[PDB]
């Protein structure tokens, strides 16, 4: 599962911004240097199975597009009733062992996508989108590379790469966890949080407990990455100032091989006498 | 149309006093993407703050982590200052750490 992301900023005529970035699976691979127009490798592994003049080519190739993308924008923009300042993202990429996929938007809604071998717009997008494919499938031979590249030369690529750096996706490395109070209770009660910090990969098993039986009052937060490659998570409840005895976190991981992470609200957290 | 930005603030590693860590703000949901986001420090903003690149979730939202590496003591307050054109006013967000029990 390998895909690039595309941020381009129109804040006027004159004035843009592109930031673009590949993804394999969820490490970010590679990035664009606007200036000097090179792929940037991340790691050392980033560049696969390609030499030195596949890059060049597929650096010129992506240098010809976005040119080629960015004066066609501003040279019809006016025609696609695009009012500055305005936004477009795009995200394609592949996968297999299969499906591809080349979406476009404007201004943070789904404008058009690419279908196997031309640019269809989303109906919701109305006239203006069906102007901008008229624009894109201008040039049949240029929708071919384009399917090229998302059946071809994205699963191609996955191959080189997603098997030279097989190893760190399939890391194991275990979480740390702790206990806190948490702000904003309700009168008379307290937020228990559970932090699960430092795991990968992203799969994991966190519930507040009461010896055996889990509670099911559990507010599982959202999964936040962390720069170092790893994930945390906030796991709280919420409990009746009283009725916090007895009361622990367990935390399940695929790194801890049953061995799971059992931490008691205790001590201070209580507090004892 | 324009999403506001969610603000999520946490550290790498257990508050302890005098050991390094990581302070984290993780902002995610909002569109466009233009974005002030700053780490502060009692009130003051840090300087030397990094933050990934910029990329953007199924429903093109935008998303962002932003990071520095950091020592937290008894006194230290730390937050999230983040401004967007979708806020009135700059939202900070705290980083709820529990410095033990009150009552010695
Ligand atoms: C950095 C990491 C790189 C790592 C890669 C290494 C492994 C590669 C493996 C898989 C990667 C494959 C998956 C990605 C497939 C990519 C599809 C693709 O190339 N799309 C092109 C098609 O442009 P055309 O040449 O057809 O038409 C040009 C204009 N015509 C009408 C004027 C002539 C275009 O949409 C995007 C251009 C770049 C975006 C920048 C601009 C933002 C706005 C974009 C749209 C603006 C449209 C403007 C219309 C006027
Ligand atoms: C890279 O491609 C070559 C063929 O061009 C092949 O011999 C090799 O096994 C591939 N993978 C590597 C060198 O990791």
């Amino acid at each position: 599962s390998f895909h690039v992301i595309w941020i381009a900023s129109f804040y006027n005529h004159s004035w843009k911004q592109n930031l673009v970035s590949g993804w394999l699976s969820d490490l970010q691979t590679h990035t664009w240097d606007s200036n000097s127009s090179t792929i940037v490798f991340l790691w050392p592994w980033s560049r696969g199975n390609f030499s030195n003049e596949e890059w060049k080519e597929l650096e010129t190739l992506f240098r010809i597009r976005t040119i080629r993308s960015f004066e066609g924008i501003r040279r019809y923009a006016h025609e696609l009733q695009f009012e500055y300042p305005f936004e477009i993202q795009v995200t394609g990429g592949c996968e297999l062992h299969s499906g591809s996929f080349l979406q476009l938007a404007y201004q943070g809604s789904d404008f058009v996508s690419f279908q196997n071998n031309s640019w269809l717009p989303y109906p919701v997008a109305g006239n203006m989108a069906k102007h901008f494919c008229k624009v894109l499938n201008q040039n049949q031979h240029e929708n071919d590379i384009t399917h090229n590249l998302l059946s071809d030369t994205c699963p191609r690529f996955i191959l080189g790469l997603l098997d030279a750096g097989k190893a760190h996706l399939q890391r194991q490395v275990k979480p740390e966890a702790w206990l806190s109070h948490g702000p904003s209770p309700g009168p008379g009660h307290l937020q228990l949080v559970c932090h699960v910090s430092g795991f990968y990969p992203k799969p994991v098993w966190v519930m507040w407990m009461r010896g055996e039986q889990e509670q099911q009052g559990t507010q599982r937060g959202d999964i936040l990455p962390s720069a170092d490659g790893t994930w945390y998570l906030r796991a709280t409840l919420e409990v009746a100032a009283g009725e916090a005895a007895d009361l622990s976190c367990r935390v399940k991981h695929s790194s801890l091989e049953g061995q799971d992470i059992v931490l008691y609200w205790e001590g201070s957290l209580v507090p004892r006498g | 149309i324009q999403r506001t930005p969610k603000i999520q603030v946490y550290s790498r590693h257990p508050a302890e006093n005098g050991k390094s860590n990581f302070l984290n703000c993780y902002v995610s949901g909002f569109h466009p993407s233009d974005i002030e986001v700053d780490l502060l420090k009692n009130g003051e903003r840090i300087e030397k703050v990094e933050h990934s690149d910029l990329s953007f979730s199924k429903d093109w939202s935008f998303y962002l982590l932003y990071y520095t590496e950091f020592t937290p003591t008894e006194k230290d307050e730390y937050a999230c200052r983040v401004n967007h054109v979708t806020l009135s006013q700059p939202k900070i967000v705290k980083w709820d750490r529990d410095m033990g029990s009150l009552v010695p």
